[PDB]
RNA sequence: AACGUGUCGCGAUGGAUGACUUGGCUUCCUAUUUCGUUGAAGAACGCAGUAAAGUGCGAUAAGUGGUAUCAAUUGCAGAAUCAUUC
RNA sequence: AGUGGUAAUGCGAAACACUUGCCAGGUAACAAAUCAAUCCUCCCACGGUGAGCUUUCUUUUCACCAUAAUCCACCUUGGGCCUUUUUACUUCGCGUUGUUCGGAGCGGGGGCUCAAGAUUGAAAAAUGCAGCUCUGUACUGUCAUUUGUGAGUUCUGCGCAUUAAAGCAAAAACCUGGGGUGU
RNA sequence: CCCAACUGCAGACCGUACUCAUCACCGCAUCAGGUCCCCAAGCAUAGAAUGCUCUGGUACAUAGAGAAAGGUACACUCAGGGAAGUCGGCAAAAUAGAUGCGUAAGUUCGCAAGAAGCAUUGGCUCUGAGGGCAAACCACAAAUUGCCAACUCAGAACUGCUUACGGCGGGGAAUCCAACUGUAUAAUUAAAACAUAGGUUUGU
RNA sequence: GCAAAGAUCUAACGGAGAUAUACUCAACAUGCAACGUUGGAUACUGGAGCGGGGAAGGAUUUCGUGCCAACGGCACUCGUACACGAGUUGUUCGGAAACUGAGCACAACGUUAUAUCGUUUUGUUAGGAAAGUGAAGGUGUGUCGGCGGGACUGGCCAUAACUGAAAAGGGGCAACAGAGAACCUGGGAUUAUAUUCCAAAAAGAAAUUGCAUGUGGGA
RNA sequence: CGGGGAAACCCAGGUGGAGGCCUGUAGCGAUGCUGACGUGCAAAUCGCUCGUAUGAUUUGGGUAUCGGAGCGAAAGACUCA
C-alpha cells in the first residue's frame, strides 16, 4: 500500500488505465479514498469532510466507486 | 538387551525396491541389488541355487516378443505375395 | 489442461489445480473465467 | 490455559536457519513466524583485521542484490573493501616507497 | 588365530588420518626459474594453527612469476615469523630467519629447518615443532652439504636443495604433563584412531602372541627377528639391545657409514 | 459453549498481602539455601551499580571533582561502602576536611 | 509420512485398487470356482513395505 | 442314591476309504525348429458395459487387420445381419 | 559522461553506465561463560462487557479486552570512527558485575556511521472477539471500539569469540572494489 | 541498443488424507519392552524434584459378590529387650531442609568436611535496614522537598504445638585392593579386570 | 487363569437385546446380566500430558452412511471390524530444477585365466591431444551521437560470419535437520484438504521471476 | 580496597566463576533385594533401591570397515533373539 500525498497526485492515480475501482471509506474523523491499481493500493486521506465531498464528486465517473461498508456473513455466504 | 527390546531399535531400511527386478533387494547404501546385481550389466545366476535360476528364467514372464518370433520362425517368415 | 479446456469446450480456464489421487488417477479443479458460467458448461457437457 | 504452537512449514528442527518468533495475529491466535537469517555485514580483509566498514550496511543475498550501491560502498577509493586508515596507509606507502626507489636509482646512476 | 591389530591398521579403514579441518600440506614454493637464479619476495599474511600439528603454519603471499595473479603458499612457520614479514626465497635471498636459500649459499654452523632432502622436494626434513638441522660442512668437489638431523644422524644432500633459516615454531610442547586421559583424547582427535592403547598381554592369544596364560606375562622373549612375518613381528622388533640405557644415549636408526 | 472452570487466585493474593507485610518467611519456612533464595552476586551487583550511579551524579553536579571521584570509584569497587548512606556520609566528611584546609 | 516417490505412491495405489471383494455375478458363471478373493490384504495383518 | 462302567439302536464331531482323473512321472519319434540395439529375456503400470485375482492384450489395450469357418457369446446386459463376402 | 562534505563519509528518476577479458577482497561462514535481554509467556495495578457466589462476608471471583506480511516518514541504547582541545600520567584519568584501556591519541566539546529498537502514517476495521437490541431468517440495529527499576524468555549485544598438546567445514550464489571501457 | 517508473501476459513438475504410538512403527499381538524433533500454563518450593490445579485430554484397559488359609505389595504398626537372628545387619529401621556456632587423625596443602557435634525454626502484631524518580573559573548542608515500585534480611512483644503434607545424608575407628574421572562379559560375574596420565625400551 | 497404569455413579433417550409368567397369585419371593449417545455427579491425566504438530516406519488406518456373521482373549447397539460412497487443490510450503561434506565409482588406465578387481579431493581422472568457450580485431544489417553538402564519412551499441587473446587438471552422484529458498493474515471455505480453497468490493494486502508494449531519460 | 614491613615479602576483606569437582532432574546406565515374574506384560520384563549426570558426555540422519574376517578403554565382548 502507498499513501498519496496531494490531490494532484490522486487525480493522476485515478487517471491511470489500470485503476479499476475506488473504495471510499468513511471514518468518524477522516475520509479515505483507496484506489485499487495493478500493483499497489493508493490511499488519499482527507481530514476535512467538506473537502472529501468535493473530491468525491470530482472523481471521473469512468472509474467505479465503492462505498466501503461492513458486509455480514449472510450477504457473503456461498 | 538383545531380543525383544532391541527389536525396537531397528530403524530405517537396508533394502528398497529394485528398478530392474522389483524384489526389494536394492541395497540403499551400496546402491546395488542383492537379487539381480543391478546396476551391473549382467544378472546374478548361480548353479548352487538352480531353484533361484528357474524362478527367474525365460518363460517365467510374458515372453512378449518371444511368442511372436517363435510363430514367425515356425511359419518360415511367411509374407504376402 | 488449460489448452485442452479451450479446445474441447471453448472456455477459458484462469486457474488449474491438480492432485494425484490415492487411487493413482490425476484430478483437476478447473476454474473458468467470470465470462463463462461453469453451470452452463456443465449442462452442455452432460454431467449436469 | 496458555497457548501452544506448532511448526507451520515442513521443517521441524530448531537449527540456526530455522529460528522462529511468536506472533499474535489479528484473529487473536498465537503462531510461529520464521526469523530471516542475518548477514554479518561487509568487513575488511581478514588478514587486515576483519572489521566492519563504516557507511556499509549488513545485507544478505536478495537484500544486497536489490539494494543500491551506496548502501555497500563509499565514494572513497577502495570503498566497501578497505577502511579510511587502510586507504591512507596504502597512499602514503605508494608515494614514499617509489620516492625511495627513485633516490636509490639516481644514486647508482650518479656513481 | 586372528589378525593382529598392527596388521589390521594396514588396511586403512577406520585407522586413517582425520584430515578434515586440516588446511592442506605444508611446503616450500616450487623451485622455479626465479628461485634458481634470483629471488622471490613474499609477505606473511597470517599465522594459523592446524589440527594434529604442533608447529604453526604461515600463509605467505607471492606474485605469480608469469601471470597477473597471486600464489598464497602455505609453509611451516619458523619461530619468530610474524604477519607482515617479508620472506625472501631464491639464490640471491639474504641470510635471515624466514628466508629460503640453497644450502650451498648458507654458511656452515647455521641452523636451518624445512630442509629439502632432494632438490625441489619442497621440504621434508626438520618440520616438527622445535626441530632444526645444523649445517656441518660444504663439499664443493662433489657439490654436497653435510647436515646434523634432529635425531642426531648426519646426512649428505645436494647443495641445490633448499632450506629455511631458523627453527620450527612451537618448541617445548612435550614438556607439559598431559595429566588426563581426556587431554590425550583431544590430542588424538585431530590425528588418527590410535588411542587408547591396549597391552598385548591383556588380549587373548587368538589375537596377539602375548595373549593368554593364567598369569599376565609374555612367555617368550619379546625381541623378535627382523624377518618375522606380520602377525608374529610384535614386541621389540630387531632390538640390538634392551634394558635401561646407562652412560649415554647412542644415535638410533640404521647405520650409514657414508 | 460452557465457560471455563474457575481457577481463583484469591487465596494467593490474600497470602501475597500477608507475605508483603513480612509473614510466612521466617527460618522455619525456608527450604532453599540463602544464596539460592537471594544470590550474593545479585546483591553486590545492585550495590555497586547504586554507588557508581551516585558517584556519576555527584561528578556531573560538580559536588566532587575528578580526583575525589576516582578515589571513591576504586574504593566503592573495593567494598569500602556498605550502602548509599555510608558513601554519602564519607563524601560529606571529605568536603568538611577540604573546607578546613581551604 | 508425507514423503514418498511417485513410483511408490503408484504401487500403493494399485494395491488399494486390488483390495476388493469378488463381484457377486462372478460366482454365477457356468464353470466358476472363485468364491472370495484369496489375496485380500489388511494394513494390520501383512505389510507391503514399499 | 449320585457320579462312573458296559452293551445295543439312533445322532454329532471328524474327513479316512472306494470309485472317479483335462495332473504328474518316464520312455520314444518328427523338423525350411533357437532370442536381442529393427531394443530381447525379466520387471512395472494399465486395458472389459459390468471385472479383485487369473488369462489375454497395450492408449488401436479380454483386442485392429487377413484367411478359413458358417450362427454364436452367455452370469447379467448390449447388439445393424438373421447372413454369398460387405 | 557523476557529485557534496576539513574529515568520519553524504547524495538515485532513468551516464554515479558496462565489466563471466582480467585481477583483489567481502557476504554465504559457524564459538564459552558472565551480564543485559527481543518476539512471546506469566504475574501485578487500571477500566469496560458478561458470567459465578451472596443465611453471613467479599468496591469481590472468573473470562475477554486481539492488529499478519509488505511499505512510508524519522527519539533511546550499544559499538566503530572523524574533527577539535591534548600542559592527557612530575613521590593521571575513563569504564565494567567481571579477569580492562590510553601520545600506536585517554577524557571533554561537536560530528560521521553501524546494529538493535522506539515512534509516524499507508495496510487497518471494512478484520477478529464478546455482549446486547429488534424482527424468522446460520436475519438484523448497536456498544466495548493500558501501567509496571515485577518474573521468565538465546532473537540480539557476540567477536581474531571457550577448556585447548581441543583453536571449531566447504561450495554454489551474491556483493564491493582495482584496473579498463565510455574517451 | 542501454536504463527508470509503471503496465500487459505467463509463472511448469512431485509431495500434501491419517498415524507417529499403554491400539496406526518393531518385538508372531491393539505385547507394562523399544523408538529422533518442536510448542510447555497456576500454587507450594531452590525447583523440568515432588504434591495438587485452569485449558486440552480421560474414566480405555473383563467385571460383580466379598474379612478362609497361604501369598504379592511402587502398604503400615507393635509392649520389654536391642543383632542374642544370620555365612553376613540381608531386609527394615534410622539420618534428613535451611540458618548460626563448631569440627579430629592424616594430607600430594587442594582436601579430609555436611567430619564429628550443639542450637534455632510456627502463628500473629510491630520495628529497623537495604532504592528509584523529579524539583533550585569560585563555593553552595538539593547534607531537603515532595511522589512512588518490587522484594529480601534482621530485631522485638504477644500467642501456640498432638513436634504433625511432600521432598530430603546415618555417623565413627581400622585392614586389603586399584591412584583418581572413566571403560566393561546385551541375557547369572561391574571387580582388584581394561583404560588412563606418568615411566622405560625397540625400529626408523 | 483373564489381579501394574487407582473409579465410577445417575436419569433420560436409542436398541430384538423387556418390566418376556401354565394354574394359583397385588407388587418382593418366577427375564437376569450387559450396551451406545446426551445431560448431570465424582474423579484421573497434571504442560518431561491417555495435549497439539513432524521425521523413520506404516499406506487409507482418514471422512460420512450402513452394518454385528467372523475379529477387538469380557462385552458392544461401539470400532483402527465389515460393506458402500467419498476425501489429499501451491509462482512463494518440502523436494527437484541448482550448492558443496564424510564419501561413492562412470570414464580413462592398469591388473586378473576371467572385471563381478584396483586407482579415482593432500587441487582433483587418464603417457595425458578429454576446452567446440571465446577478449581485441577484419566483414555485412539495424539502433544512435558529430561534421560537411533522407542520404554521405571519422565515431557508440546490438545482430550474423573469417580469425584467436585468454582459460591446466574428463562426466556424474551423495544433506527433506549443513548451505540455499519470492506470502501474509482474515473467512459462514469441508462430513473429511488448506501460509494449497476464496473472483471484482477476488476478505484481501504483498513479494518475486521470464518475456513483451507504451511513457520518459540516455546511446 | 585496606593492614604490616628498611627491604624482600607477608596478612586481612571483597570481586570473580575455574573443575574428566560434589548434591541432584531429564538423559545415559544397572548395585542390592540373590524382591516381583519365572507355561511372564516380556525368548531378560517390572518395583524400590542404586552409578553417573560440562564430559574420555548423551543422541538423529548420512558415510566407512566383515566371515579364518571385521571391530574391540580387551569381557573371546559384539558383527540383525
Ligand atoms: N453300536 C455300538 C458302536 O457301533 C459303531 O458303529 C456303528 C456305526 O458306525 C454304524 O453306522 C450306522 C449304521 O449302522 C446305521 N444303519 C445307519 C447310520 N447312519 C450309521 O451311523 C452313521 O451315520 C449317522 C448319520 O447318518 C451318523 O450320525 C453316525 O455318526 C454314523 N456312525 O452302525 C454301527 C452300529 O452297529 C462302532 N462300530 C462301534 O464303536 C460300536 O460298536
Ligand atoms: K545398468
Ligand atoms: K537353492
Ligand atoms: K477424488
Ligand atoms: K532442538
Ligand atoms: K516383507
Ligand atoms: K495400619
Ligand atoms: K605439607
Ligand atoms: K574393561
Ligand atoms: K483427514
Ligand atoms: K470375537
Ligand atoms: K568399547
Ligand atoms: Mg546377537
Ligand atoms: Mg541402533
Ligand atoms: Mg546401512
Ligand atoms: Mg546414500
Ligand atoms: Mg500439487
Ligand atoms: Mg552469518
Ligand atoms: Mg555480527
Ligand atoms: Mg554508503
Ligand atoms: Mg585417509
Ligand atoms: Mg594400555
Ligand atoms: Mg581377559
Ligand atoms: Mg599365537
Ligand atoms: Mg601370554
Ligand atoms: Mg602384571
Ligand atoms: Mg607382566
Ligand atoms: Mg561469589
Ligand atoms: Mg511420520
Ligand atoms: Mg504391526
Ligand atoms: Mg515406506
Ligand atoms: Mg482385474
Ligand atoms: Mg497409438
Ligand atoms: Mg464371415
Ligand atoms: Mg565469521
Ligand atoms: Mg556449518
Ligand atoms: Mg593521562
Ligand atoms: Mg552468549
Ligand atoms: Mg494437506
Ligand atoms: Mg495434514
Ligand atoms: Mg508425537
Ligand atoms: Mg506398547
Ligand atoms: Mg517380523
Ligand atoms: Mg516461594
Ligand atoms: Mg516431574
Ligand atoms: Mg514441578
Ligand atoms: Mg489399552
Ligand atoms: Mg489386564
Ligand atoms: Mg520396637
Ligand atoms: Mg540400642
Ligand atoms: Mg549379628
Ligand atoms: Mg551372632
Ligand atoms: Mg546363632
Ligand atoms: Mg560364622
Ligand atoms: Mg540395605
Ligand atoms: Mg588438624
Ligand atoms: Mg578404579
Ligand atoms: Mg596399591
Ligand atoms: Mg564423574
Ligand atoms: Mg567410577
Ligand atoms: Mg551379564
Ligand atoms: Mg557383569
Ligand atoms: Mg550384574
Ligand atoms: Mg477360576
Ligand atoms: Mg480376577
Ligand atoms: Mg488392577
Ligand atoms: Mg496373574
Ligand atoms: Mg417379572
Ligand atoms: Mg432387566
Ligand atoms: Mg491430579
Ligand atoms: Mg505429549
Ligand atoms: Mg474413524
Ligand atoms: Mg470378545
Ligand atoms: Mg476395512
Ligand atoms: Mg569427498
Ligand atoms: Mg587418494
Ligand atoms: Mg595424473
Ligand atoms: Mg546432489
Ligand atoms: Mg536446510
Ligand atoms: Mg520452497
Ligand atoms: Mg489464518
Ligand atoms: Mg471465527
Ligand atoms: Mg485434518
Ligand atoms: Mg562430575
Ligand atoms: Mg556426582
Ligand atoms: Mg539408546
Ligand atoms: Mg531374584
Ligand atoms: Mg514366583
Ligand atoms: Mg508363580
Ligand atoms: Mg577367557
Ligand atoms: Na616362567
Ligand atoms: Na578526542
Ligand atoms: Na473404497
Ligand atoms: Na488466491
Ligand atoms: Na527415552
Ligand atoms: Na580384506
Ligand atoms: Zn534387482
Amino acid at each position: 500500500p502507498r499513501e498519496i500525498k496531494t490531490l494532484k497526485e490522486f487525480l493522476a492515480i485515478c487517471s491511470r488505465k489500470d485503476a479499476r475501482c475506488v473504495k471510499v471509506k468513511h471514518n468518524p474523523s477522516a475520509t479515505k479514498f483507496k484506489v485499487r491499481c495493478s500493483r499497489y493500493l493508493y490511499t488519499l486521506v482527507v481530514n476535512d469532510k467538506k473537502k472529501a465531498d468535493k473530491i468525491e464528486r470530482s472523481i471521473h465517473p469512468s472509474v467505479k466507486k465503492i462505498a466501503v461498508t461492513a458486509r455480514s456473513h449472510a450477504k457473503t455466504n456461498a | 538387551t538383545k531380543g525383544t527390546t532391541s527389536m525396537g531399535q531397528r530403524h530405517g531400511r537396508t533394502h528398497i525396491l529394485c528398478r530392474r527386478c522389483g524384489r526389494n533387494s536394492y541395497h540403499v547404501q551400496w546402491e546395488r541389488c542383492a537379487a539381480c546385481a543391478y546396476p551391473r550389466a549382467s544378472r546374478r545366476r548361480y548353479n548352487w541355487s538352480v531353484k533361484a535360476i528357474k524362478r527367474r528364467r525365460t518363460g517365467t514372464g510374458r515372453c512378449r516378443y518371444l511368442k511372436v518370433v517363435n510363430r514367425r520362425i515356425a511359419n518360415h517368415f511367411k509374407t504376402p505375395k | 489442461i488449460k489448452k485442452a479446456m479451450r479446445k474441447l469446450y471453448q472456455v477459458k480456464a484462469v486457474k488449474v489445480n491438480t492432485l494425484i489421487r490415492p487411487d493413482g488417477l490425476k484430478k483437476a479443479y478447473i476454474r473458468l473465467s467470470a465470462a463463462h458460467d461453469a453451470l452452463d458448461t456443465a449442462n452442455k457437457i452432460g454431467l449436469v | 490455559s496458555c497457548p501452544r504452537v506448532q511448526y507451520r512449514r515442513r521443517m521441524h528442527y530448531a537449527t540456526r536457519g530455522n529460528r522462529m518468533k511468536m506472533v499474535r495475529t489479528p484473529g487473536n491466535k498465537l503462531v510461529m513466524q520464521k526469523r530471516a537469517k542475518r548477514s554479518q555485514g561487509i568487513h575488511t580483509p581478514w588478514v587486515l583485521g576483519h572489521k566492519r566498514l563504516g557507511g556499509t550496511k549488513a545485507l544478505r543475498h536478495i537484500d544486497a542484490r536489490l539494494a543500491s550501491r551506496h548502501e555497500k560502498s563509499v565514494s572513497r577509493a577502495y570503498g566497501g573493501v578497505l577502511s579510511h586508515d587502510q586507504v591512507r596507509d596504502r597512499v602514503v606507502r605508494a608515494f614514499l616507497v617509489e620516492e625511495q626507489r627513485i633516490v636509490k636509482q639516481a644514486l647508482k646512476e650518479h656513481s | 588365530g586372528k589378525t593382529v591389530l598392527s596388521c589390521r591398521k594396514g588396511n586403512g579403514s577406520v585407522y586413517q588420518v582425520h584430515g578434515h579441518k586440516r588446511l592442506g600440506p605444508a611446503k616450500l614454493r616450487i623451485l622455479d626459474y626465479a628461485e634458481r637464479h634470483g629471488y622471490m619476495r613474499g609477505v606473511v599474511k597470517s599465522i594459523e594453527h592446524e589440527a594434529g600439528r604442533g608447529a604453526a603454519l604461515a600463509r605467505v603471499e607471492f606474485r605469480h612469476p608469469y601471470k597477473f595473479r597471486r600464489v598464497k603458499e602455505l609453509m611451516v612457520a619458523p619461530e619468530g615469523m610474524f604477519t607482515g614479514q617479508s620472506v625472501f626465497c631464491g639464490q640471491k635471498a639474504p641470510l635471515a630467519i624466514g628466508n629460503v636459500l640453497p644450502l650451498g649459499q648458507i654458511t656452515e654452523g647455521c641452523i636451518v629447518c624445512n630442509v629439502e632432502a632432494k632438490p625441489g622436494d619442497r621440504g621434508t626434513l626438520a618440520r616438527a615443532s622445535g626441530d632444526y638441522c645444523i649445517i656441518i660442512s660444504h663439499n664443493h668437489e662433489t657439490g654436497r652439504t653435510r647436515l646434523k638431523l634432529p635425531s642426531g644422524q648426519k646426512k649428505s644432500v645436494p647443495s641445490t636443495s633448499r632450506a629455511m633459516i631458523g627453527i620450527i615454531s612451537g618448541g617445548g610442547r612435550i614438556e607439559k604433563p598431559v595429566l588426563k586421559a581426556g587431554n590425550s583424547f583431544y590430542r588424538f582427535r585431530g590425528k588418527r584412531n590410535c588411542w587408547p592403547k591396549v597391552r598385548g598381554v591383556a588380549r587373548n592369544p587368538v589375537e596377539h602372541p602375548h595373549g593368554g596364560g593364567n598369569h599376565q606375562h609374555i612367555g617368550h622373549p619379546s625381541t623378535v627377528s627382523r624377518h618375522s612375518p606380520p602377525g608374529q613381528k610384535v614386541g621389540l622388533i630387531a632390538a640390538r639391545r634392551t634394558g635401561r640405557i646407562r652412560g649415554g644415549k647412542a644415535v638410533k636408526g640404521a647405520w650409514h657409514p657414508e | 459453549r460452557k465457560p471455563v472452570k474457575v481457577h481463583s487466585r484469591a487465596r494467593w493474593r490474600k497470602m501475597k498481602e500477608a507475605k508483603d507485610m513480612g509473614r510466612h518467611n521466617g527460618v522455619g519456612r525456608r527450604e532453599g539455601s540463602r544464596e539460592a533464595r537471594m544470590p550474593s552476586k545479585e546483591l553486590w551487583m545492585r550495590r555497586l551499580r547504586i554507588l557508581r550511579r551516585l558517584l556519576r551524579k555527584y561528578r556531573a553536579d560538580k559536588k566532587i571533582d575528578r580526583h575525589v571521584y576516582r578515589d571513591l570509584y576504586m574504593r566503592a569497587k573495593g567494598n569500602v561502602f556498605r550502602n548509599k548512606r555510608n558513601l554519602v556520609e564519607h563524601i560529606h566528611k571529605i568536603k568538611n576536611e577540604k573546607k578546613k584546609e581551604r | 509420512g508425507r514423503f514418498k516417490p511417485l513410483a511408490v505412491k503408484k504401487k500403493y495405489a494399485k494395491k488399494m485398487n486390488q483390495n476388493k471383494p469378488v463381484p457377486y455375478w462372478i460366482r454365477l458363471r457356468t464353470g466358476n470356482r472363485i468364491k472370495w478373493n484369496e489375496k485380500r490384504r489388511h494394513w494390520r495383518r501383512t505389510k507391503l513395505n514399499y
